[PDB]
C-alpha cells in the first residue's frame, strides 16, 4: 500500500497472508470467506510468463496477523492448503481477466477477535455500492513505494472510478470482470495498492445492514500511485457463480 | 521474517 | 452474504465501536 496508514488491531479480520514455505516470503494478500475457504488472485499462484506456478505444498496461509514479519504467538493461525482452484478462464496470456482463485484449508479455522470472514456481495449489494465515487478500502503488507515494506498491516480508502476513465488510462484491454479505483490527478488525494498487495480484498461497508462486503481482489496496475494511473481489481460479484459452484461442488 | 513454529 | 456472522467485526460492529476512517467510506455513498 502506497500513501495508506497502519491498520488498527482487529480492523480487517478477514485479511490473510499468503506465505511461501522456502524461501519463507510474503507472496500475496487474500481473504477469509468461511472457516475453510480463502479467496485470492489467480496470478499469485499461476503466472507462466514469470515461471510462477505454486501448488498446495508450496504455501501456508496466515490468519489474524497485524505484524508483517513477526510470528504472532497466540494471535495468528497458520493453515496448510487442501486444494487450490483457479478460474478455468483465467487469462494470464493477456490481461489477467478473471484473476481469481479459491483455496480450501486442510482444517477449519476458529474465529476470534482477530479472525472473522467477510461477506460476498449479492446482486443488490453490488448494484447499490459499485458506483463511481463510492469508496472501498484496500489492505495489505505490500510495498510502500513503487521503487519500503511496512512493519504492520496498511489500509487505504479509494474511490471507484468511471469505466471510460479506467479504459482511457491504459493500453491494456479492460473487461467486465474488472473495475479500477483511485484518485484522479486533480482530486489531490492519492494512494494505491502496490507489489505485495495482490490477492488482498477491496471492501465496502453496507449502509443497509452495516456489514462489510468484499467487492474486489487486488489484481494489477502499472507502477503504483502513478498520476493518471489506477489500480485494477477482479470484480467479485461477476464471478460469484463460479465461487458458489466450487464451494458447493467441492467442500464446506 | 521471524521463523514460524516447525509444526507448520 | 458470504458467511452468516459475516462482515461484523468482533472488535468494531459487535461492540458498536467504529474504526478511525470508516466514516469516510459511509460519507461517500451520497
Ligand atoms: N494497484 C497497482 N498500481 N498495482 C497493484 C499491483 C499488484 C501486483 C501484485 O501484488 N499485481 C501484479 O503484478 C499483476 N501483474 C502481473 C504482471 C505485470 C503486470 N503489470 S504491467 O504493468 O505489466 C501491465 C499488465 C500486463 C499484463 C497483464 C496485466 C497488466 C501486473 O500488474
Ligand atoms: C502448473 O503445475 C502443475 C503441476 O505442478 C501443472 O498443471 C502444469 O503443467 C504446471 N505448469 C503450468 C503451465 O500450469
Amino acid at each position: 500500500i502506497v500513501e495508506g496508514s497502519d491498520a488498527e488491531i482487529g480492523m480487517s479480520p478477514w485479511q490473510v497472508m499468503l506465505f511461501r514455505k522456502s524461501p519463507q516470503e510474503l507472496l500475496c494478500g487474500a481473504s477469509l470467506i468461511s472457516d475453510r475457504w480463502v479467496l485470492t488472485a489467480a496470478h499469485c499462484l499461476l503466472y507462466p510468463p514469470w515461471d510462477k506456478n505454486f501448488t498446495e505444498n508450496d504455501l501456508l496461509v496466515r490468519i489474524g496477523k497485524h505484524s508483517r514479519t513477526r510470528y504472532e504467538r497466540n494471535i495468528e493461525k497458520i493453515s496448510m492448503l487442501e486444494k487450490i482452484y483457479i478460474h478455468p478462464r483465467y487469462n494470464w496470456r493477456e490481461n489477467l481477466d478473471r484473476d481469481i482463485a479459491l483455496m480450501k484449508l486442510k482444517k477449519p479455522v476458529a474465529f476470534s477477535d482477530y479472525i472473522h470472514p467477510v461477506c460476498l456481495p449479492d446482486r443488490e449489494t453490488a448494484a447499490s455500492l459499485l458506483q463511481a465515487g463510492y469508496k472501498g478500502r484496500v489492505t495489505g503488507w505490500g510495498n510502500l513505494k513503487e521503487t519500503g515494506q511496512p512493519s504492520v498491516l496498511q489500509v487505504v480508502n479509494l474511490p471507484i472510478v468511471e469505466r471510460p476513465v479506467c479504459k482511457d488510462s491504459t493500453r491494456i484491454r479492460i473487461t467486465d470482470n474488472m473495475f479500477c479505483a483511485g484518485y484522479k490527478p486533480d482530486e489531490g488525494k492519492r494512494g494505491d495498492a502496490c507489489e505485495g498487495d495482490s490477492g488482498g480484498p477491496f471492501v465496502m461497508k453496507s449502509p443497509f445492514n452495516n456489514r462489510w462486503y468484499q467487492m474486489g481482489i487486488v489484481s494489477w496496475g502499472e507502477g503504483c500511485d502513478r498520476d493518471g494511473k489506477y489500480g485494477f481489481y477482479t470484480h467479485v460479484f461477476r464471478l460469484k457463480k463460479w465461487i458458489q459452484k466450487v464451494i458447493d461442488q467441492f467442500g464446506e | 521474517f521471524e521463523e514460524i513454529p516447525e509444526e507448520y | 452474504s458470504g458467511e452468516a456472522d459475516c462482515g461484523l467485526r468482533p472488535l468494531f460492529e459487535k461492540k458498536s465501536l467504529e474504526d478511525k476512517t470508516e466514516r469516510e467510506l459511509l460519507e461517500s455513498y451520497i
